[PDB]
């Protein structure tokens, strides 16, 4: 995902299901966009196993 | 023929059943007729359901009382309009679209029907340019934004609608575009006083007032609302001039769609709302928004019921705005004003790519003081602050100090203090509150910081105290 | 001829209709067929009630997708049955009796219907044999009993997954009899984890697997448990060697059997369960039991919905177990592990009769400590620690340091520590227990306590501190 916390302490593997829970304005949709944005150097290696 | 007929009447929703194949779509206007002398009138049915044996049940407009089952509907074949152009600014309407002031007018103008659809989504935008005020904690903490949808939560007599005329009175007043206010289901007495208040501020001839107040039946209270945003849209569309929207209480086109989701017998939802709540909200509320090139800047009050912020209706109104001002009853009874819940308000451009680092700066400093004040509050209420470490006595002592300067003497209190109103440029406050949380004025009383406008005023009444800075 | 029709399908819940004296008796195993090529299948209905005039309400085990009303239903003359014998071990199963690694497998077998009557009264005895695990807090404040009913209780993610998973590895991998684990309703990942972890431990050979998850429709988890329960019978009353049964969120079926209930036609209860909540409960657990002379050391996970230990489901199941262990996520906040809440866990064969003076003594000790930390903690959290007397502070360290020692490095958790498990005999728990209470320890810091095993691993990491004992 590309944060510390999430990566560290909490981290997400290929084909876990991790909720993002909180009250409004909190984030939420920050960390999802986050971790979309970090795999932009996985697209561009161009295996399809990364 | 092809006339329908009055078959049931619970309440202000009317049943009726039209021959076969001529049944009316939905959101279709129908007349039908009351001729009770006393209550004679022509009622204005809008479709809304069809219930099958040809039969169509609808929402009145006007209250039903007087009457008969049986008596002939007539269907117009459209359904309800409103006048649009530049004739409706300056002038009061109904829901229906007739003017108040001056019955007949508008009456040969263009008519848009009130049910429009949102615009695609290959025309919008995002909007992140800072409108600003001049209220400190709206600049600092909630910066509104030109062409974006703003609201103003709040709890029963804590300043929406003295908030909604400053508003009216900072950016409605130097205004180069179109104003639109809609009142739904609000006092009838605030209406005629922003209409003459209008008047002799020389806005009215550049504001177009829709007002279906609480003395209506719920559809012209669910249906006023449209009104106005079928005004803005085409003040928007057609003429493409920068239009304002004032909306007072869409909470009660909230409540209106609950009551008459009731008269129509459906099943009820959590709470009681009913169950097209969201539905309903997202086909208004998708309707104010500016497009790519055109803009809406929209301003809503927003009522919390028994001062429960979970409640349903204000709670699926959250997710349509880009700045929520939330007034609270804690910082309401603490004497300052307007009383924003400074921790619970938010914007979407608080963001140091849009305001700059140093308004973003300072803002998370005011708000990590406040939240380390608003932890420490129990135990300041019961020990007090003696008990404290010298850290958190001196936080303390800052926040108490922020929280009274985000405090503001408003232009429209002036009417309840006789004190004027005062303008805050946004450097300014950035400024005056970097001080703040510095430690600048930690030996200021904590009043002087109560209801004054930059740092001239604070060094006014700090030296009327015996304070200096 | 004696078929079936397909009436009504609204969501899981099938009506059907049958010829005068061809209606199948409750609970009944009927055949659908869905023929959508991309959903072709065959649903199983479990007759549910008699609706009169020939009508059927029976639930569907499969997903109705693809049903049409009309459908010939086959009437199989019999309930759901799954295969028997001790060729079940080392497979996974359905909750229709079907091998899922290896399909086809036990069509030969003997089959016996999922519907029992639990043991005649006159069968039943107390168990009161303890089963030493190796969990500190386990064997000192809940001691499982070997032949009983044990349940682990807690919210949603404190450990009762892991927990139960530890036990498998303590109890189940070096035992002399059969295992059955029954996943109601829980997670596939986590079944196949189980699956790919007991063929490593070669406990595959022994265990007997039988899933149905969350993905599948509620008859599903409704029956799944019934399933397992069926094969475990079997191996207690026909074969008769020391069955040890396993089951995952039992909870499940109560809340399968709570989402049909309406659109079965039964009024709702309190909290929104089903009215024969307690009724349906007991006819469940009171198969999972231990006759005289045929013994079932069942373990049970218990979901708590939203943390309610008052709640009717675990409120429910309260009243049929032996030994509870109950998690909680205050436990589970401050990093403690196994998240036990010694205060609310219980055991019935925690008494000094079974356990002995010395293990009894010192349980109760722990647990006066623990009682008296709990009602200081608000005034240490408000006033500060330093306003209690002597006595209470050397109290309030040994509570910290008791509640720390009761937390354990569990074998199933080397995947979220890093850290190889430990075990603790029983006789040296209660010794350093003893000493704690004592005081022997007063010196050590706080840490050193934290995740470790028995005293050799307390002394190890007091000198990693720099510290002794
Ligand atoms: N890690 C972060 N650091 C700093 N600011 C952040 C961070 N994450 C989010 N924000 C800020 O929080 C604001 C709102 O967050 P976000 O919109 O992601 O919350 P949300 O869960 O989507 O709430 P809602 O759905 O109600 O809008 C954004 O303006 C963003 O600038
Ligand atoms: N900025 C202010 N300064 C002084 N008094 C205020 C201010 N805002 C509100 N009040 C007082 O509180 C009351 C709030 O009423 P209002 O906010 O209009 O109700 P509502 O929020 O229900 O529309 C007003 O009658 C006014 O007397
Ligand atoms: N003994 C333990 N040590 C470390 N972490 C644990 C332990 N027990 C549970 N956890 C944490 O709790 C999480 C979920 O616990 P689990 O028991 O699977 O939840 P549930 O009880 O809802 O099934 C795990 O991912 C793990 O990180
Ligand atoms: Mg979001
Ligand atoms: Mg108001
Ligand atoms: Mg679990």
């Amino acid at each position: 995902t590309g944060i510390k916390a999430i990566d560290a302490m909490t981290p997400i593997g290929r084909g876990q299901r991790q909720l993002i829970i909180g009250d409004r304005k909190t984030g939420k949709t920050a960390v999802c966009v986050d971790t979309i944005l970090n795999q932009r150097q996985n697209w561009e290696s161009g295996d399809p196993k990364k | 023929d092809t006339s329908g007929r009055v078959v049931r009447v619970t309440g202000p929703v009317v049943d009726v059943e039209f021959p076969r194949g001529s049944i009316p779509e939905l959101f279709n206007a129908l007349h039908a007729e009351i001729t009770f002398e006393s209550l004679a009138k022509t009622l204005t049915l809008e479709v809304a359901q069809h219930l099958g044996d040809n039969l169509v049940r609808t929402i009145s407009l006007q209250p039903t009382d007087g009457l008969v089952r049986g008596v002939e509907v007539i269907d117009t074949g459209r359904s309800i309009s409103v006048p649009v152009g530049e004739g409706v600014k300056g002038h009061v309407f109904n829901a229906l679209g007739d003017c108040l002031d001056e019955p007949g007018y508008g009456e040969k103008f263009e008519h848009w029907s009130i049910h429009r659809k949102p615009p695609a989504f290959e025309e919008l935008e995002p909007r992140t340019e800072m409108l600003e005020t001049g209220l400190k904690v709206v600049d600092l903490l909630t910066p509104y934004v030109r062409g974006g949808k703003i609201a103003l939560f709040g709890g029963a007599g804590v300043g929406k609608t003295v908030l909604i005329q400053e508003m009216i009175n900072r950016i409605a007043r130097n205004f180069g575009g179109t104003s639109v206010f809609a009142g739904v289901g609000e006092r009838t007495r605030e209406g005629n006083d922003l209409w003459v208040e209008l008047a002799e501020a020389n806005v009215l001839k550049d504001t177009a007032l829709v007002f279906g107040q609480m003395d209506e039946p719920p559809g012209t209270r669910m249906r006023v609302a449209l009104s106005a945003l079928t005004m803005a849209e085409w003040f928007r569309d057609e003429q493409g001039q920068d239009v304002l929207l004032f909306i007072d209480n869409i909470f009660r086109f909230t409540q209106a769609g609950s009551e008459v989701s009731t008269l129509l017998g459906r099943m009820p939802s959590a709470v009681g709302y009913q169950p097209t709540l969201a539905d309903e909200m997202g086909e208004l509320q998708e309707r104010i928004t500016s497009t790519r090139g055109r803009s809406i800047t929209s301003m809503q009050a927003v009522y919390v019921p028994a001062d429960d912020y979970t409640d349903p209706a204000p709670a699926t109104t959250f997710a349509h705005l880009d700045a929520t001002t939330e007034l609270s009853r804690a910082v309401f009874s603490k004497g300052i004003f307007p009383a924003v819940d400074p921790l619970a308000s938010s914007s979407t451009i608080l963001d140091p790519s849009v305001v700059g680092d140093e308004h973003y700066r300072v803002a998370q400093e005011v708000i990590r003081i406040l939240q380390r004040y608003k932890d420490l509050q129990d135990i300041i209420a019961i020990l007090g602050i003696d008990e404290l470490s010298e850290e958190d006595k001196q936080l303390v002592n800052r926040a108490r100090r922020i929280e009274r300067f985000l405090s503001q003497n408003m232009m429209a209190a002036e009417q309840f203090t006789g004190q004027p109103g005062s303008t805050v440029p946004v450097k300014e406050t950035i400024e005056a509150f970097d001080r703040l949380c510095k430690g600048d004025f930690d030996h200021v009383p904590e009043q002087a910081f109560f209801l004054i406008g930059g740092l001239d005023d604070l060094a006014k009444k700090a030296e009327s105290l015996g304070a200096k800075l």
